[PDB]
């Protein structure tokens, strides 16, 4: 049960941008996933989450500027439209956790990435 | 929409004490909570889950407690190897109702 | 007696019988509502062999059924026919008036055969069986339904495309029950209670494109592995 | 108040009702089939009214269960109706002072 | 007011009702077969009363269409006691302002 | 919402929900009562051949039934018997506590054979079929029933010799249908869409007294001329 | 007051009734069989109650079955509902003088 | 009007429609009740030969059903299976929901013939047959039930045996009706009017005990004498 | 639709009541006429609509059945009543003409 | 329970519709099974649920029947149609594995 990002890289604001997240241990179709970044010496910011059943479902504060897909059989993709000068972070990828009971509700964030870093 | 606190802002004890951290939520959500540590360049990692349950692998020396609003986790005989921080997650509602659902953080010395 | 909700100030309170709130208001019976609520939006299991333990088997307590004017869009919905080992049917029929839960997202159609003791099968935990607009406490034959709960409520003053997924089980309503996911009329998965529903749908795609399917005359069952999770053995 | 007891609570009700309110769809030989009479509605906002709404269902059903048990309705379609008689009721059963505490008379 | 707008109108109205009010005629085994229990009745004399009832009666249909589709019940009998609850809902519902005009209790 | 009448000094009126009428005056439930007023009384067609092309069959919709307190005698009733051309039933059996129309001056009995697409048979006006105090949308089979339609309202405080006429139908509820009304077992008549109960009776006895029977074992079908409108042809 | 006509009169009345109020006594899969849902009591005491109930329900007959005679229902369960409204329609009805001799209000 | 009863000062008043009473006080429908109280409370005859006399066949006259929900325990309960001399049954079935009366002491269990004229067995007084909370107008067959009359009240502002007994009869609903007590399917005793059912049972012990059962093929008919009352002859 | 007679020269003495028995594959509503034949002559119509006595027949012939089980008795058998004998299930001509008959019973006085 | 056949010799020319009933002794809920033996062949399922039809199977032969009366049909019968045919009540392995099977009937062609 392993994930890890890539795609980080620095580009002028308003340059479209892509990250991808792929899976180990564990099927995409059993399971979650949610794209949190965190501000260098900041707190942790939950940005959206991509379900099992094929949607996805955003925050209010990044309802259009981010979007979330899912490419291939066991792989994810963020896709940053315009970003910013603000969107200067180390962002994240984790699956969530259910341990019993139904699913489309969780427990904690178990698996977390490495994390790639994003520069503007 | 669930906002939780974290109380102390940065808790400095000397080695081998047990230093004591409060989390508080607006609303009431029974036992639904999560810990976590994150050292410097590294991801964060799980402690507990459902604000009882050890995680696996975690030494027991981390504990967590309490329910309903207050919730506080205890870290007993502190080592230099658990300086870092750690924050508290609210998993009360589903996993497609999406928000700020993570702490500010506390800096353990 | 049966609690009313009084809903004020955009806050749910319990209507109070022996203390008369005089700003409560009732103008017209419009107001006046009953909903039911499913039993998923609490968190609790809802795969098939979690979701059929909750059922059990009595004789000697005539159902009884209550109307409710609205409900909750359902993602699992289940719909049983279980026969005796004889060959007699355990369910009874679904009377006139009785139909199916109008919105289901994933129908889990359960076939297979059990001791059937008792008459009727009774909720464990004394919910409802929702039905169309007409909560039962019995399960029908045949007959879509959602494990729920009835509200009733004061108001304020002031696309849909199903799925249906095909099972079988053996020693229905004991402790000892194996179910099977029916992929053909030859070919089965054995069944965990850690499969989704869409990791069913792709175990299915997965068995046609890669030529798993039977082609004797006798029946093939596979059994995905724990780890790989993507090497169906046998 | 209520306080939401339940181990999760969902925070969006996406609910279907019957009720809607043109031209020849209300005769029943020209309306719709029985599956096309639903609408759908989604309260996506709330303040705490989903989470303590279930918690009120779970509350309701011992009492319900209760009541159908000592009927003997095969189908009971009045519950609305005596809750609302009961409302009348108690607002007003009988005599009625002007100022006391019991009644919903006010002076002015 | 109504106006009739059908294209006839019938002025006179040969009703028939069940209700009636000896011996031992209310016992259901002396009592008067199932053809037998109905009277009659002209109401000749009218003052537009008949041709405003039978425009009301073709209004009231699409109304009374609606609400069947909507409920569920095989035989409905409780339209009229809907009736009554809503307009003693109406008349009081809560607060009473004496001199209001949402009120019926007269000063003097 | 559903409309209500109130008279007023000989005067009905509709009342008004958002307007609150203090000379309304409701002492009892007696004042309140429901009332179905036939469709005969509009100036609206009533003989077999117009009065049969407002039904129609339909398929989906489960049938409602609705009570009154209160109705009207009725110049023309209808009681319809239809088959499948296989021989099987259109119109569903009438439910416990159905009965027909208790009063009824012509009961025109019709039996034939049709299409009978969908299930049901729905007015296609939307108006109700009136059996003993029970206002249905759907015919059922060998019933007395009167086209009507109900009103509530708010009232003030304060022999009978039936006769049946046979008919016969073929392609009952398609555009091209053929109706023969029937004097004998062996002799009918050609029916068209002017004629009276009266002159059905009178062309009956006519029939009757000139000896126009039909004396083999086949069928004599009779044909009254349009102008003369006395001497039958064939 | 009524007085009992009937050749004689029992004066102890020996009840059962459905009507209770435990853990999970109320769920129908743990519940009670269809016999045993039913209590019992005893008015032993009485000052011409029993006596005149027993005289009443002999009274009331006749005008139950004129009623039951008018109606259609097989089953009739509306019947308490009705004598409510009643009393409630009779109670106020519109126009309620504050020192009439028709509305229970008590001027203080 | 339908009498209510109002219970003030432990005294029992008739509900007064055209004067309005303002001491009487109503605050919820828990107050509103209705009470079945048996006719043997009012001394009258309950043996079976006297008891069967006050029913009676008809035909024409719908049944009706209306709830109650309060009984009173009742000593003597019936039972009928009635069949006509060809061998089709007289009394209906019972309809769903319908049950015998929970609290009786004695069982009367009568089964025979009779020329089962009319449809129904109605009361030729005018009372009903209470059965378990349903109150109906008609007899039911094999159901338990037992005479007596439903009562409405608005309350003030506040171990078991069974034992049956079985009966033949012959020339049922006749005025010529012979009643046989039955000890065995061998053994009889003629039926008088006079005896309790105690001394029924005693009847019983003493043809047990003292050896008087049928021990041929036949049929054995014991007459008790009238005056010594325990020899039993023939 | 297969219509499966009694398929048996049956023989009864005069006097006596004969019967036969003329299954089906489905239920027909009661859509069956029954003819004789005697050898030579033309079949004669019986009974219509599996009850309805057909004119010029005298009452010894009777017809019953529902379903798809049907049975025609000829009460007091006679020398004359010597043919073979057939059901036939018809259609309405409002819509379809299909008429499927029998296998024909022999009967011998 | 007893199962009684048709219990004859049945002889038809080829290219008739041969029918064979199996009558039960009580309600048995459709649980029959259709079996042609060849002699010196062991027996071959041909219908099951007794309207179901055996894999490989031609569509000729066809099973109807409910309640305690149960019928096999052959259309137009060839010459390799000529075997032993049986009529077998079954249980469900669940509960009991009972079984009963027909006394056998034999077609001629
Ligand atoms: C309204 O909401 C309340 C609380 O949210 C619900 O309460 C639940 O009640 C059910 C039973 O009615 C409980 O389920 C039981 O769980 C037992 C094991 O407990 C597990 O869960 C608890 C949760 O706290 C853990 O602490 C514990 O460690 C376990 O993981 C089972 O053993 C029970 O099964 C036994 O009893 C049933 C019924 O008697 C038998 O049929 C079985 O055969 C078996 O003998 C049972 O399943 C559940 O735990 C309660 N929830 C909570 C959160 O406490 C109400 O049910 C709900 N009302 C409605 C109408 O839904
Ligand atoms: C309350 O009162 C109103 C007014 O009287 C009634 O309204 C009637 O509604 C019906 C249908 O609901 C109307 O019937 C329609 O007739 C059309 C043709 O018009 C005829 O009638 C006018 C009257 O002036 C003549 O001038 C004209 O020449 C025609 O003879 C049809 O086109 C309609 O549909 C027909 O055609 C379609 C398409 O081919 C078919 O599919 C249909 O099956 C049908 O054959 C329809 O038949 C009627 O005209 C209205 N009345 C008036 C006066 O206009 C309400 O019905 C009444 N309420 C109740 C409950 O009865
Ligand atoms: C409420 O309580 C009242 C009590 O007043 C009951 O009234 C009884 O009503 C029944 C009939 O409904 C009466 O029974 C009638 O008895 C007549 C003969 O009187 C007998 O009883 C008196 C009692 O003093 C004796 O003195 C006398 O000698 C008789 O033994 C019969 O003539 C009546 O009809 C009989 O004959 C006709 C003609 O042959 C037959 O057609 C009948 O079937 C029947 O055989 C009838 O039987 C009874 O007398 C009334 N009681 C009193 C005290 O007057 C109400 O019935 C009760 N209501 C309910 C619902 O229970
Ligand atoms: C499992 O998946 C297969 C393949 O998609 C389904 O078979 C096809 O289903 C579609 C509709 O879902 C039909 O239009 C095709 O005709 C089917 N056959 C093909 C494509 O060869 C199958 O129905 C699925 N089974 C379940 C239980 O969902
Ligand atoms: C048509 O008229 C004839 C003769 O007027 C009717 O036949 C008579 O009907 C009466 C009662 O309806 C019987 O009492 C007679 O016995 C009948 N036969 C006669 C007088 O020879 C016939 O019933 C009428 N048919 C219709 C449909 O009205
Ligand atoms: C009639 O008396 C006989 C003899 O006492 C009864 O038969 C006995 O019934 C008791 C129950 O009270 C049983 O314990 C005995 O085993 C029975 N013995 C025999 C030999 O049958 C019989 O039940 C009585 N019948 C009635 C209707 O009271
Ligand atoms: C099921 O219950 C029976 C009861 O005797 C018991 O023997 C068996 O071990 C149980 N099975 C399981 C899996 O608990
Ligand atoms: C009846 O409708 C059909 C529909 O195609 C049409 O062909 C036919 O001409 C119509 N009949 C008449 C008499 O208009
Ligand atoms: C019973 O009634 C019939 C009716 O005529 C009569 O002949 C007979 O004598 C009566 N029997 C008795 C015992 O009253």
């Amino acid at each position: 049960q392993s994930v890890e990002e890539s795609g980080g890289r620095l580009v002028t604001p308003g340059t479209p941008l892509t990250l991808t997240c792929i899976v180990s241990g564990f099927s995409l179709s059993n399971y979650y996933m949610s794209w949190v970044r965190q501000v260098p010496g900041k707190g942790l910011e939950w940005i959206g989450v991509i379900g099992w059943s094929g949607t996805s479902s955003y925050a209010s504060w990044a309802k259009g500027r981010f979007t979330i897909s899912k490419t291939a059989s066991t792989t994810v993709d963020l896709k940053i439209t315009s970003p910013t000068t603000e969107d200067t972070a180390t962002y994240f990828c984790a699956r969530v956790l259910y341990i019993g009971g139904g699913f489309n509700y969780y427990d904690a964030f178990d698996p977390w990435g490495p994390g790639t870093l994003v520069t503007v | 929409d669930v906002v939780m606190t974290q109380t102390p802002a940065s808790v400095s004890e000397p080695v081998g004490g047990t230093v004591t951290i409060k989390c508080q939520a607006s609303q009431s959500i029974g036992s639904n909570l999560a810990w976590y540590q994150q050292k410097p360049g590294q991801p964060p990692k799980l402690l507990i889950y459902a604000a009882s349950t050890l995680a696996s692998g975690v030494p027991s020396r981390f504990k967590g407690s309490g329910s309903g609003t207050e919730f506080t986790l205890t870290i007993s005989d502190l080592e230099c190897a658990d300086a870092a921080t750690y924050y508290c997650q609210c998993t009360y509602y589903d996993s497609s109702y999406v928000y700020n659902n993570f702490g500010g953080g506390t800096e353990v010395v | 007696s049966i609690p009313l909700g009084v809903i004020h100030n955009s806050t749910l309170q319990v209507s109070d019988v022996d203390k008369l709130v005089c700003r409560d208001k009732l103008s017209s019976t419009n107001q006046l509502r009953s909903v039911g609520l499913n039993l998923e939006g609490n968190g609790v299991a809802t795969d098939v062999p979690s979701a059929t333990k909750r059922w059990g088997f009595r004789s000697g307590v005539p159902p009884k059924v209550v109307n409710y004017e609205a409900g909750e869009w359902a993602e699992n919905c289940y719909n049983l026919e279980i026969k005796k080992p004889d060959g007699s049917e355990c369910l009874p029929a679904a009377p006139d008036g009785i139909r199916g839960f109008p919105r289901c997202r994933y129908v889990h159609k359960v076939s297979g055969t059990g001791p059937c003791a008792g008459d009727f099968a009774f909720h464990k935990e004394g919910a409802f069986f929702l039905y169309d607009r007409l909560a039962s406490t019995v399960i029908y034959r045949g007959t879509t339904f959602a494990e729920g709960v009835v509200a009733f409520l004061i108001l304020p003053q002031a696309g849909y495309y199903s799925t249906t997924i095909r099972y079988q089980a053996t020693g229905f309503g004991t402790n000892e029950t194996e179910y099977l996911f029916e992929v053909d009329n030859l070919t089965y998965v054995q069944l965990e209670s850690r499969f989704t529903p869409q990791f069913l749908l792709q175990l299915n795609e997965t068995i046609y494109t890669s030529g798993k399917r039977s082609n004797t005359t006798g029946k093939l069952i596979w059994k995905v592995n724990p780890e790989i999770d993507t090497t169906i053995g046998e | 108040a209520i306080v939401n007891a339940q181990p999760k609570c969902n925070p969006n009700l996406h609910y279907w009702t019957t009720q809607d309110e043109i031209g020849l769809a209300w005769i029943p030989y020209f309306g719709p089939a029985a599956e096309g009479i639903y609408t759908e509605g989604l309260m996506h906002n709330q303040d705490g009214l989903i989470c303590g709404l279930r918690q009120l269902a779970n509350e309701t059903t011992q009492a319900l269960q209760l009541f159908l048990r000592a009927t003997t309705e095969l189908r009971t379609f009045s519950i609305l109706n005596r809750k609302a008689i009961d409302f009348l009721l108690q607002r007003w059963g009988g005599t009625c002072h002007i100022l006391g505490p019991d009644c919903c008379i006010e002076p002015h």
